[PDB]
């Protein structure tokens, strides 16, 4: 299972973090908020980042 | 916060606000040079806002000023959030005042029952988003060790406390980590993670200040 394909998990910590997640429904990296722990793969630190191991999933 | 209300400007004059371009996380001033937050509220260049109560204007009493340190706790275990504490030191001193403060650490730790504040700038909504101006509070009551480890079986460490309400409705949410949770002007809790936010049967988790007392007060004195 792809994990860009993944919808984007937020977990379990109260943070409000602002990350990266490839859509693939829409065809490009979206922001989310991550909690600060346990995230899954399809979460990235930037937009470039996302793109290079992303996109086109 | 879900299911508070507002506190009313610089009533909690220990808050902070944790900003990496945007407010991320919470934290407590316990002296002039340091603050204490979540581990997992850990990133580079951190600008904490003290005095703050619209983190979204300028208001007239606000201090910014840079993490030169962010010190995770040395045995943060990042998979199953047991010590879930950060130091972060001041680049310069606050100046305290009416509207910036510290809150004490406590002598010894609260029970159940115990009734406490906790405060901060996360979402609002227990279903959907809407992130407040202003900062907000809810009063709620430490949980047994009992209880809470019957809300999340095999994932409470000796560490870790329960608070909120078992009914659902009010709890901390995206945005509150690292914040406050005081008890009898005693700084026992730091938000830390939950399951969804005020969910029936899925009470708030917290770090249990009360037992890195020893570490803080040491770690602050040696950095
Ligand atoms: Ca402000």
């Amino acid at each position: 299972p792809d994990f860009c394909l993944e919808p984007p998990y937020t977990g379990p910590c109260x943070a409000r973090i602002i990350r990266y997640f490839y859509n693939a429904k829409a065809g490009l990296c979206q922001t989310f908020v991550y909690g600060g722990c346990r995230a899954k793969r399809n979460n990235f630190k930037s937009a470039e980042d996302c793109m290079r191991t992303c996109g086109g999933a | 916060i879900v299911g508070g209300y507002t506190c009313g400007a610089n009533t909690v004059p220990y808050q902070v606000s944790l900003n990496s371009g945007y407010h991320f996380c919470g934290g407590s001033l316990i002296n002039s040079q340091w603050v204490v937050s979540a581990a997992h509220c850990y990133k580079s260049g951190i600008q904490v806002r003290l005095g703050e109560d619209n983190i979204n204007v300028v208001e007239g009493n606000e201090q910014f000023i840079s993490a030169s340190k962010s010190i995770v706790h040395p045995s943060y275990n990042s998979n199953t959030l047991n010590n879930d504490i950060m130091l972060i030191k001041l680049k310069s001193a606050a100046s305290l005042n009416s509207r910036v403060a510290s809150i004490s650490l406590p002598t010894s730790c609260a029970s159940a029952g115990t009734q406490c504040l906790i405060s901060g700038w996360g979402n609002t909504k227990s279903s959907g988003t809407s992130y407040p101006d202003v900062l907000k509070c809810l009063k709620a009551p430490i949980l047994s060790d009992s209880s809470c480890k019957s809300a999340y079986p095999g994932q409470i460490t000796s560490n870790m406390f329960c608070a909120g309400y078992l009914e659902g409705g009010k709890d901390s949410c995206q945005g509150d980590s690292g914040g406050p949770v005081v008890c009898s002007g005693k700084l026992q809790g730091i938000v830390s993670w939950g399951s969804g936010c005020a969910q029936k049967n899925k009470p708030g988790v917290y770090t249990k200040v009360c037992n890195y007392v020893s570490w803080i007060k040491q770690t602050i004195a040696s950095n």
